[PDB]
């Protein structure tokens, strides 16, 4: 993916969430897809919005190409004071 | 295939 992306900005709510599930990674032979989005968290009332089947390419400008489901994780758990997210729409 | 809520 590097044709048409999507920058997103979201902060974080009082418990630290973004309201987003991923899944896939390095360790998975999988790429990092956004498979859940929760309703009226910050994932869902951001502009742009991050919708389900989006392919995660950078976390807070990070190439994650490499990276482990874990890390991935742990990579958007670090930006909480807002999470940068470039995705590929789906 | 692993599925992590963030």
């Amino acid at each position: 993916p590097h044709d048409n992306l999507v920058l997103i900005r979201m902060k974080p709510d009082e418990n630290g969430r973004f309201g987003f599930n991923v899944k896939g990674g390095y360790d998975q032979k999988m790429p990092v897809i956004v498979s859940r989005v929760a309703p009226g968290t910050p994932a869902d009332l951001c502009v742009p919005r991050l919708n389900e089947g989006d392919q995660v390419v950078l976390i807070n400008g990070r190439d994650i190409a490499e990276h482990t489901h874990d890390q991935v994780v742990l990579f958007i758990k670090a930006s909480c004071g807002e999470l940068m997210l470039l995705v590929r729409p789906n | 295939s692993k599925e992590t809520p963030l």
